[PDB]
């Protein structure tokens, strides 16, 4: 019973691992979205003009 | 590391298994009806028979 309690500790440690995986991956997601949707900025259109 | 702890407590579990199997062996040898009694049985029965 103690062994399988430790196993439950293993699996919920893994799900915490994946929760902070979500944190990092979503951070990447908003960074890339902000880069893409802003695209080209007023300095670059000024250079082009 | 919690997995390591679980493995180590599995080791102590099986160590306790060996401990009480040795205890079973020693108490079986310490039982009343045993080899000395049964050798008495066989020898006396053989001679008197």
């Amino acid at each position: 019973i103690r062994i399988q309690q430790r196993t439950v500790d293993e699996v919920d440690a893994d799900i915490a691992v994946l929760a902070e995986s979500r944190r990092s991956a979503q951070n990447r997601l908003e960074k890339y979205q902000q880069l893409y949707d802003e695209d080209i900025n007023h300095g670059e259109q000024r250079a082009m003009s | 590391k919690i997995r390591r702890e679980a493995a180590q407590m599995q080791v102590e579990y099986q160590e306790t298994q060996q401990a009480h199997t040795q205890a079973q062996l020693e108490l079986l040898q310490r039982k009343f009806t045993n080899k000395a009694l049964y050798s008495w049985m066989r020898g006396k029965l053989s001679a008197i028979y």
